RNA sequence: CAUGGAAGUCGGAAUCCGCUAAGGACUGUGUAACAACUCACCUGCCGAAUGUACUAGCCCUGAAAAUGGAUGGCGCUCAAGC
């Protein structure tokens, strides 16, 4: 049983522009530019009205129709991201050994790199390198807070995960040893 | 569904008997609070409440006896009940407002105003100091009772009350919230 | 309180299920001092509760406390 | 010593999880079937032993 | 790596905790004895490095120069208010003329110098520690000269005030 | 009833009513016992069809042996498979 027509729509605010060509989406607004390549999905793009994007699939199956709503939210995130940015927060949690962090901006490579020292009183020094376009900051309103921000949600979230996954405990109870860097709230920059 | 079928007959019979009806905006009124206030108006007046009755009551509008019933259909919006009373407006106007509870914090409620704890002598035993330890309040022991030294701002207004904070507040019989029955706009008043 | 001899001790250690008591209309005196504590809509409506609460003794004769309630014909202001 | 709220956050990522009875995998707190394949997507799950 | 404000809180809370047990088991027959820091019943120090202090040692030292009444200045800490206004006269509560936060007397007078030796010694500013040493006219370290870093700290603290004198006093 | 103490939540036996929009002589967490938390049930917001239990086709897990290896081989995916 194959459905004969599955259609979805996307509204665009009149503050930016979008161009599609050979499944190469380009969104440009008051905060930069983003690109994606959807060549792996068979979808037909079209313009329904003066401010509405449309995308459809014909004679698709169940496994194939599932992918339409996925595409919609990916393109929506690009539109909202360019006009409102994204911003993640992370908190330190320790019992005895304090955690020290250093943030130094690399020059000629652009991107930032973080430095975690004294984790659970450890003698090693562990380094992580952020993705291009994300900016790391140390908070000044609350104590022991990190703030990650940028334009592309996928990079921002993936960079936060790198920090969280690097700090792990080994050969202990993870029910009692609750040390590590964790994420505490996700949202946007504007509003 | 015995009450469900009954609701039409119960509503229609009671509404016609009572000339005027009060619609009351019941927001966050505890069952115990609702039970006690019923006693005050138990002698005179009847209270009935149910899920929104716009469509079912509208059928009564169609039959000629009362066309004014349609007028009040838009007015009812959400979480508002209505009450039947045969008394004059003036005495019952503000009489029902009387009674207000002082609900203790529910560990997650949002304070409208900043909560302030004044310094003083609790009079409680020294053993209860451990609860004060979590909040970090400075304390001193006088006459074998805990004495708060200086006032400390418990929580900033508009933020959820922490579970540790909530338990402390009830013991000291101090709470920001006060709750009472609320009258919504009644018959174009 | 209004029962048969009181088992002070040692005889009451085992079960002591001697619940075969009897009542007729005296219970209503015990009704009065309860001062209509909580929205019982006068004595007539609330009579159903006190009898059913005392379901342990099964009233007397052929009566059962549940049996009284459904056949609601007794005086309400009495 | 850990601040109360902190305990709640750190426990959410480390403590409140389901566990498969066939492959001991670590599953979300509302799953109904294991996501692995060596067990066959079984649906006999149990909570993670809470620490008293 | 405790900050001065945090360190002050711990001492207060622990004293309160000790007070609870003394109060609960105090014999009523004689003596309402309770531990109060303002009464000079608490002293601080490190046994391993043999350095200890009590509030009086700092109070009298500050009393000698820029001190008017040492005994009146005894209850100048542990609550009430601490002063650093443009006007010399002290006031109650930390609110200032412009709203800037005020100092804490315990941290500002007693606790500021102690921090200075630790960071400088760990960062190997031997010239600076010598400069600070002569600012208060501290005595020379006698034999210990060459060994620097984690060895000075015990030596400098012992010379500044040995634990035994505070204990006996 | 039971007993060191068992206030719904060790256990035995009962399984009623009031007020309702609604609330179990109770579904769990919890206390020495209370307290506190939660569930069943009803209500506020939205705008249309869902929910449960079974049957059999292909596929998957169940599926571990010794020189290198055999749908005859290469290879085959809206098949060159059923
Ligand atoms: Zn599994």
């Amino acid at each position: 049983m194959r459905y004969i027509h599955s259609e979805e729509t996307i509204p665009v605010p009149e503050n930016l522009k979008v161009s599609i060509k050979s499944r190469l989406v380009t969104v440009e607004g008051p905060r930069g530019k983003l690109q994606k390549d959807l060549s792996h999905i068979a979808v037909n793009f079209s313009v329904v009205k003066k401010g509405v994007i449309g995308l459809e699939i014909h004679h698709g199956s169940r496994k194939d129709v599932a992918a339409l709503r996925t595409v919609r939210t990916i393109i929506n995130n690009m539109i909202i991201g360019v006009t409102k940015g994204f911003k993640y927060k992370m908190r330190y949690v320790y019992a005895h050994f304090p955690i020290n962090v250093n943030v130094e901006k690399n020059a000629e490579t652009g991107c930032y790199e973080v430095e975690i020292r004294n984790f659970i009183g450890e003698k090693i020094v562990r380094k992580v390198v952020m993705a291009p376009g994300v900016e790391v900051e140390i908070s000044k309103a609350q104590k022991d807070e990190l703030i990650l921000s940028g334009n592309s949600l996928e990079a921002v979230s993936q960079s936060a995960a790198d920090i969280q996954q690097i700090c792990k405990v080994r050969n202990k109870d993870i029910r009692k040893f609750l040390d590590g860097i964790y994420v505490s709230e996700k949202g946007n920059i504007v509003e | 569904s015995g009450n469900k079928a009954g609701y039409f007959d119960k509503l229609k019979g009671l509404l016609e008997e009572y000339p005027s009806i009060f619609v009351v905006s019941v927001d966050n009124v505890s069952s115990q609070q609702m039970h006690e206030i019923r006693k005050a108006l138990r002698g005179q007046g009847v209270v009935l409440m149910g899920k929104n009755t716009m469509v079912r009551r509208a059928l009564k509008t169609f039959m000629p006896d009362h066309p004014e019933y349609e007028r009040l259909l838009p007015f009812v919006k959400g979480n508002v009940g209505f009450v039947f009373t045969n008394g004059d407006l003036k005495e019952v106007r503000e009489k029902i407002l009387s009674n207000r509870i002082k609900a203790p914090a529910r560990a997650g409620a949002i304070a409208p105003v900043d909560v302030w704890v004044p310094a003083g002598n609790t009079g409680m035993e020294p053993g209860k100091t451990s609860f004060f330890q979590a909040l970090g309040i400075p304390t001193k022991i006088a006459r074998g009772t805990i004495e708060i030294t200086t006032d400390i701002k418990l929580v900033e207004a508009g933020a959820k009350v922490g579970p540790s904070e909530a338990t402390l507040l009830n013991m000291l019989n101090i709470s920001p919230f006060t709750y009472g029955m609320g009258i919504a706009q009644v018959y174009d008043q | 309180a209004l029962k048969e001899p009181p088992r002070d001790r040692k005889k009451e250690k085992n079960i002591k299920h001697n619940k075969s008591v009897s009542l007729d209309e005296i219970i209503e005196i015990a009704r009065t001092m309860r001062f209509k504590s909580f929205s019982k809509d006068l004595k007539g409506g609330v009579k159903e509760i006190l009898g059913t609460a005392f379901s342990v003794g099964c009233q007397v004769d052929g009566k059962s406390p549940k049996a009284i309630s459904d056949a609601i014909e007794a005086g309400e202001i009495d | 010593i850990i601040e109360p709220s902190l305990k709640a956050l750190a426990s959410k990522f480390n403590c409140d999880k389901m566990i498969c009875r066939k492959c001991y995998a670590r599953l979300p707190p509302r799953a109904t079937n294991c996501r692995k394949r060596k067990c066959g997507h079984s649906n006999q799950l149990r909570p993670k032993k809470k620490l008293k | 790596q405790v900050t001065k404000e945090d360190l002050y809180q711990s001492f207060s809370r622990t004293i309160e905790s000790v007070n609870v047990i003394i109060s609960t088991y105090l014999d009523k027959a004689l003596g309402d004895v309770q531990v109060y820091p303002e009464k000079g019943t608490v002293a601080f120090g490190s046994g391993l490095h043999g350095w200890a202090f009590t509030i009086r040692q700092f109070a009298t030292r500050y009393a000698k120069k820029f001190g008017v009444d040492r005994n009146k200045m005894m209850e100048r800490l542990w609550g009430d208010n601490y002063f650093n206004p443009k006007t010399k006269k002290w006031t109650k509560s930390p609110t200032a003329a412009d709203g800037t936060q005020l100092e804490r007397a315990f941290c500002q007078f007693i606790l500021d110098p102690i921090f200075r030796i630790f960071n400088a010694v760990m960062n190997f500013k031997k010239d600076e520690v010598n400069t600070l040493l002569d600012k208060l006219n501290l005595k020379l370290p006698a034999e210990d000269r060459d060994k620097e870093g984690k060895q000075l700290l015990k030596a400098v603290m012992r010379t500044f005030l040995p634990a035994a004198d505070c204990l006996l006093e």
